[PDB]
């Protein structure tokens, strides 16, 4: 039994934390599922929740070879019914967000302490407030998620295809899921710390 | 006195063929009713202390109000395909005499 | 004008002095007479874009666009800022440059200062890496089909402001691109054409004092429209004859075109390559819609991807055409660029409506009501999308009857009753099979020589309504059913792997009821076929059919149809 | 299935105190109630098959829905007195499912 | 005009001859003028009383009242009849006799004809028990005070017709009925009255050709008003003062009235005896009514029980009376008979309404609410009946108070605070106790000095509010209720008997809450003496308490107020 | 086990009589029983039943010494409940019965097939029709009941004290009750075949 089963049972065994997974297990389940029942009960999951339990069920450590641990971690945020079936334009995806006032505070504070400070991998404020600007995404329309199974590459379900002309304003954007040394670092300490806990 | 419950079970030891490796929290009713009692529960309490009754072919007709559920709540999990999986109406909440 | 960049970054240190040369700015031209004019902002904005206090300290010439600290800095006004910072180790202020709200390019250019605690440091403490080139890299931009200029300049200001006694010396490597000998802007030669060339990822040589340092040098070139439209090689006109389909929306005939242009983007798409449907008789706006949805594609110049627009145009119908439509056409379309010309040829045909001489079918002389026993069907039958040909049995003893499945638009004939079967009299009957249209009134008909052929053994009293009732194997065909086409049912039985489409069950037909379509016939009873066809809860381990039923179900599936229950359990 | 029964008994045989000599005819419940299982009562009857659950303290928890009764009717004699007695609700009229 | 029976007896037969006389009738006179005359009817009358063929074969002769068959007797005719008979065979047909609808005496009086099948027999087959007199016996009726008359004749009229040679010779045994010789009626020698005798069974002699046959002979002499109402030997007055009970409706005074008549019934008593209230003052009206209902008696005169009327008078209030209410005055009342004087001295005292000095009293210091601790009560506690003296508790520290339970009219005291007992100032406190009256002003006060005195131990959490819900005997004494006196409860537990009125409990007051009266102080809350004030089920074998509560249970009774249940079960 | 008890659970051991059975049972038992529900369910019973059913039950035999045999025949139309409490003027009772149109037709058969034709037990019409008309007064106002516990005497419940002057109309309706010989040879004919029937 691998590490992002021993993190996700953690979330289970309490009290708090099980009656809100359940909260979103149900509401993005089965082939008939509801997308915007399914986002509005991840917010409230990674808002209403002790910030080491979301932190370890999420960003959860495994090997390059171990499958059944890269592949649990891309579908817990359960992304056959959150994230789209079809890829649209990335500088559309951020329009949805600017319109709504929750994904707009969620986002800046992600342009706010996660910016690419320095090329080594420094952070503009805290390797701390990384991560809780970043995790209030995941409910948002603008749902990061592991793209591979074997690696922590994050980023976007969008594509710059349809851009026109605007390719590097979609290209940065883009650039700044999965080509940032901040939250590549931060996300990488968190889990050099995950494999220090329980392991 | 009929309360409600509450454990830790595999999903794979629920027997509705969904195979996993997780671990749910189950809420069950147990207890005792000897409250809600009437008199034909006291008359069949006592035909059946003499063995005054033949018992019918099948079941044993029981004496006491049996302690059970009134309302029920949805379990969640993930499949071995990492698929989450939900099966409605499978743990309490709230038990009674009934 | 347009900036060469949209960012800029200046590091700032306590206690430099007054006038010191922070940096050029760089302003190309889209014009043979535009002059770049700048101006600063007024306040710092920071970090979470919150004005700190005013601009006393740094000052601009309009003439080169160069930025010089007026007044100097000192640890009262960086804790006059950092406690401004709403509680954040300051890294990171900015100001506007504007030069023709929010700072967005062409009009803006953001210009970044990260301070830091010390003063300038001297020469010895100076690796060459941070001699030649700022750390964060720049990122060019440029128009094509522009007159040639100075988009970029190398040193470092307060660098050989404050250490001049160390030589560094900066080139480039038939490229448009040229440094210009002891004036170290870079200029570029001749106008850019994206169509053949987009991406120009240079590097530049600088070397110090000794130390040969080289660093990327990204330029993107932008686009216009300097492309029509055209065939993708010769491909004029493609054509389609409706001869069968006839439904709402289908698509017929389609060509492709080629634009070499993107700038026309996703927004403002809709409003140039329009398709100006070209006239003709009124059937074509009736019947057909050139439907338009364009997708970008990639092709190669000269060793490189330049990217273009593929323009599909699709004929696609609008209603339900009836059968006896008997006429051609010429369908000309228009296509605008902000101009090609496309055609269609469309003929539609007339279909007759044939069905066999003779239909021959036996019937089992102990069936039950509801079974199936053979089709009827117009002698193209799964080829017509948008027909009614409703089906009536008519005879010249009512027993069958034959009410039409909407999907394939063939008849099935059902037995309705089964007292009127047994008859001795009525051993052979004739049943003159009617196959009429809706849309128009054209029917027909054929002759049919029914045999009802079979032993007759009365049926048990301990039976239900249902097949599906039953559990296990010798329960199903002992006991008959409802829609059973023999009076026995026939068990079918599958695999133990979990939760399986293929489970087991007592079927009356087994190749018409656990099949995955509620049919007409099937939807007749509740009894008939109730594990396809019921809306109720399956308890147990199940996974629910899609418009209703049971999908997959764990183990052994049976259903009370009176009750609208099942259960799933091996 | 869950349905009537009725059998005869002594009065003294209830255990209520009356002291008397007759018989009187007493309709009890019994029977199996498998068609108005849950998908908590499969649960329960998988989890205490494989025994996976701790049982509580006090009672065992019952899988099917006990067969009860619906309504009652009196009950009356004469005691060695020969005095009229009646018990109000001693033997039912109609089962079901619970 | 009477006559001297109800009912007539007499045979018919086969072809009897015409003019054969049946029998003879009898009316007695109520004057010295009446001469009886008697017609018959016209229909035979039948069981169920439906008339079945005119009477074309009986006549009568009205001098001596004599019947005779006119028309005579056959088969034809008694098939004619017998079919008639609604179905049954046929040995009662009937007729009325009038002398001045439904046949009711002294208007009426029918006369029965048994017929049988045979004709008349031979004189052999005449058993000299037949021979003398009719099977069913006669009853006579004779009213007192009358003319004396002839009532009853003896031969058997178709007999000594029939079978005339053998010689039937009858007599009769200071007493007023003979017999007169050779013409066989009975007469009355002189009139009678009912107050000596009332029942005369004589016997007659028969002796036929040679047997002796004597039969009964009842005569009931009837009654009339002969009498006046007398006092029973010399009782004139019996006299009632009026002194505590004062109530709505008591019997206060008493006398008895002898008439030795009947006739009054019990249908038309009340318009002749009527107790006429003599007047006086208004006041006499508005607190009295004169009470009167009457039996029968019975009393010897010469041997033999004659029966009389006995009034009995007796005063009867009508208001609550007043205390201060101080008047004498005489009743008089007189008597009809269709006439008595009666009379009454009433005299009404006052009531003084003092307390006793100094109320003394110890008070539990752990005691808990509504527990009783001493009765208060007027000097004369319980022989008022119908005064409101409610006592209220004023003091010159809220701890007790008083509320009179209203079947004694005493004040029960209960603790009312727990929080406020406790205090260290208030030990010893002052409770001027004040009994008011309500239908005058006149109130009283009473001295207190209430010494707080006991232990102090704190109670365990585990308690119920309630001692009945407890079980068994240790959870009873360990644990404290809600009325107690003592903070702990009290077991009590009787025998083995069955339904027994005393059972066992845990109970906090052993004699005010298992006693039979849910009391005020009982009934303040559910959880006090819930075993005697609850409106609930009580399942098990018992027999419930007649306005509420359990009057007895099998075994053991435990319960829950909360619920409103209880258990009553060994 | 005496006689009157195996009559009785032979009406209980019916289907047809137990149900009807227990409904004056119901109807007539405890101290605050209702009259007039009561005497219903008596003409329900005695009327609605199967005639060998309820002359079984109600005329049974008995010895004189035995007592707890002719203790429970008096109790069986349980008169506690059934006959009034103080005896009203046998005269009285006759004038609610003719007011009452069923009682009326109930007491006019027995006034009719019971009539004492002769003094020595001979009856009008049948012996059998007699009990007929006999237990149908025993649900209405008129019921009689067995006086005494050791013999089969019966008469109504009901003095001819404060008669007036109408003795001998009270004395012979009382006299039709207890000086009956055609009703008196029935009940003893009814009897002397119940000691043979199940003896
Ligand atoms: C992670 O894996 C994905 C696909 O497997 C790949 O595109 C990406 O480049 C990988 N990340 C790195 C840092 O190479
Ligand atoms: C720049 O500084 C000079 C003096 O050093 C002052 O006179 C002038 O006003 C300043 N200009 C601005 C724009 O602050
Ligand atoms: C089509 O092109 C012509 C040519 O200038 C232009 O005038 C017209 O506005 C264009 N229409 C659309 C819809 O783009
Ligand atoms: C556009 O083209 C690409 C590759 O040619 C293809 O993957 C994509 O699905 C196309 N888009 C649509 C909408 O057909
Ligand atoms: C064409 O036929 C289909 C067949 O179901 C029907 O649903 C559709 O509405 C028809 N189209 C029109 C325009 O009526
Ligand atoms: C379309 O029809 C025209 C009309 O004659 C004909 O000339 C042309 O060849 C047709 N198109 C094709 C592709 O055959
Ligand atoms: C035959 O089926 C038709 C369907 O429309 C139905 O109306 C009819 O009642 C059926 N025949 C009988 C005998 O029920
Ligand atoms: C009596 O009989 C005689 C003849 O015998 C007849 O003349 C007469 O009318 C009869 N009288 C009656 C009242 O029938
Ligand atoms: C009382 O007796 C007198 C005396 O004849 C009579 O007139 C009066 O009517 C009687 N009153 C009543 C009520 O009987
Ligand atoms: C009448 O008197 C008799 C005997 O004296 C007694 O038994 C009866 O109860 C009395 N009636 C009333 C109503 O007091
Ligand atoms: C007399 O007092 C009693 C006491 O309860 C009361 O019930 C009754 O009504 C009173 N009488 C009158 C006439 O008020
Ligand atoms: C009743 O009062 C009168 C009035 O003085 C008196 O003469 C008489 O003796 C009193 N009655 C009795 C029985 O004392
Ligand atoms: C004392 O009893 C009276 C009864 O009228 C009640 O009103 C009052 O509330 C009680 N005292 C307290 C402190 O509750
Ligand atoms: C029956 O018994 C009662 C009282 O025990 C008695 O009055 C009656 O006379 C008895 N019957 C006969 C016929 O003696
Ligand atoms: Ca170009
Ligand atoms: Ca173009
Ligand atoms: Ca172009
Ligand atoms: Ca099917
Ligand atoms: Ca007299
Ligand atoms: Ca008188
Ligand atoms: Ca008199
Ligand atoms: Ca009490």
């Amino acid at each position: 039994s691998d590490l992002c089963l021993k993190f996700a049972m953690l979330c289970t065994l309490n009290d708090k934390c099980d009656r809100l997974r359940k909260a979103y297990g149900e509401a993005c389940s089965g082939p008939h599922c509801q997308r915007h029942v399914c986002l509005r009960q991840l917010l409230t999951f990674f808002e209403k929740a002790a910030e080491p339990h979301a932190q370890g069920l999420l960003l959860c450590p495994c090997a390059p070879n171990d499958r059944g641990c890269g592949e649990r971690r891309r579908n817990t945020i359960a992304p056959n019914c959150a994230l789209p079936p079809v890829a649209p334009n990335c500088l559309e995806l951020r329009r949805l967000c600017f319109s709504d006032p929750l994904c707009r505070s969620r986002l800046v504070d992600f342009q706010t302490h996660c910016h690419p400070m320095d090329i080594l991998g420094t952070c503009a404020t805290e390797q701390s407030r990384c991560l809780r600007a970043y995790l209030g995404l995941i409910g948002t329309a603008m749902t990061p998620n592991f793209v591979s199974n074997v690696n922590t590459s994050v980023a976007l379900s969008c594509t710059c295809r349809g851009s026109g002309n605007l390719q590097e304003e979609c290209e940065m954007l883009e650039g700044f899921f999965s080509h940032n040394p901040c939250l590549t670092e931060a996300i990488a300490a968190k889990m050099r710390f995950h494999s220090q806990l329980f392991s | 006195g009929c309360r409600l419950r509450s454990q830790l079970v595999p999903v794979r030891a629920l027997g509705l063929g969904h195979r996993s490796d997780e671990l749910v929290r189950f809420r069950f009713c147990s207890g005792s009713c000897r409250r809600a009692r009437s008199p034909h529960d006291l008359s069949l309490a006592s035909l059946l202390g003499a063995g005054a009754l033949r018992p019918p072919p099948g079941s044993r007709p029981v004496s006491q109000p049996c302690c059970r559920p009134t309302r029920y709540e949805a379990v969640s999990f993930m499949d071995v395909n990492s698929t989450w999986r939900t099966v409605d109406r499978l743990s309490a909440t709230a038990c009674g005499c009934l | 004008l347009y900036f060469s960049r949209d960012a800029y970054w200046e590091k700032l240190y306590v206690d430099q002095a007054a006038g010191t040369p922070l940096l050029y700015v760089h302003a190309l031209r889209d014009a043979p007479e535009e002059v770049p004019s700048f101006r600063l902002g007024q306040h710092l904005y920071g970090t979470y874009r919150t004005r700190l206090h005013e601009n006393n300290w740094i000052c601009i010439q309009e003439d080169t666009g160069l930025l010089y600290l007026n007044r100097s800095l000192d640890h009262s006004s960086w804790e006059k800022l950092s406690v401004r910072n709403h509680g954040f180790p300051l890294l990171t202020v900015y100001l506007k440059v504007f030069l023709s709200g929010e700072c967005q390019w062409p009009g803006c250019a953001r210009v970044y200062f990260s301070f830091f605690n010390t003063s300038f440091p001297a020469c010895s403490s100076l690796k060459p890496r941070e001699l030649c080139f700022p750390e964060t890299r720049p990122s060019f931009r440029i128009r094509e089909n522009r007159p040639p200029g100075t988009f970029h300049q190398f040193r470092l200001l307060p660098v050989q402001f404050l250490c001049p006694n160390i030589s560094v010396a900066y080139r480039l490597l038939g490229l448009p691109f040229r440094c210009a000998p002891d004036s170290l802007e870079v200029s570029t030669r001749w106008a850019l054409d994206r169509e053949q060339r987009e991406k120009y990822e240079l590097v530049a040589v600088c070397t110090v004092h000794e130390e040969v340092v080289m660093v990327p040098f990204p330029v993107t070139v932008y686009d216009e429209d300097d492309s029509a439209p055209t065939f993708p090689a010769g491909v004029d006109t493609a054509s389609a004859v409706v001869e069968f389909k006839r439904k709402e929306d289908t698509v017929v005939a389609t060509l492709r075109v080629f634009d070499a242009d993107v700038v026309p983007a996703s927004g403002e798409l809709v409003r140039r390559y329009t398709s100006t449907l070209l006239p003709g008789d009124t059937w074509a706006q009736q019947t057909f819609r050139v439907e338009h949805w364009p997708n970008e594609t990639s092709v190669q110049a000269n060793g490189s991807f330049v990217r273009a627009t593929v323009h599909d145009y699709r004929l696609v119908l609008n209603r339900n055409l009836s059968i006896s439509e008997n006429r051609t056409m010429q369908l000309a379309v228009l296509v605008n660029d902000s101009v090609l010309l496309l055609h269609f040829n469309v003929s539609v045909l007339p279909v007759s409506l044939h069905l066999p001489s003779t239909y021959s079918l036996s019937v089992s002389r102990r069936a039950r009501r509801f079974a199936q026993i053979g089709k009827v069907c117009v002698e193209n039958c799964q080829a017509f999308s948008g027909i009614n040909v409703q089906y009536k049995l008519h005879s010249s003893c009512s027993t069958l009857g034959v009410v039409t499945s909407a999907e394939d638009t063939s008849g099935i004939l059902f037995v309705n009753d089964t007292k009127a079967l047994r008859r001795p009299k009525c051993a052979e009957l004739h049943y003159m099979v009617v196959a009429t249209d809706q849309q128009t009134s054209r029917q027909a008909q054929a002759q049919l020589l029914v045999t009802v052929e079979g032993s007759y053994v009365a049926e048990e009293a301990g039976c239900p309504l249902s097949c599906a009732v039953s559990k296990r194997r010798l329960e199903c065909e002992e006991c008959g059913g409802l829609g059973s086409p023999t009076g026995r049912c026939e068990w079918r039985q599958g695999d133990g792997k979990g939760i399986t489409r293929n489970f087991s069950t007592c079927s009356p037909s087994t190749k018409t009821c656990p099949d995955g379509h509620c049919d007409v016939v099937e939807t007749q009873d509740i009894n008939i076929c109730p594990q396809d066809c019921l809306r109720g809860s399956i308890v147990g381990g199940h996974e629910p059919g899609e418009p209703r039923g049971i999908k997959a179900g764990y183990g052994t599936c049976n259903c009370f149809p009176e009750e609208e229950k099942c259960f799933c359990e091996p």
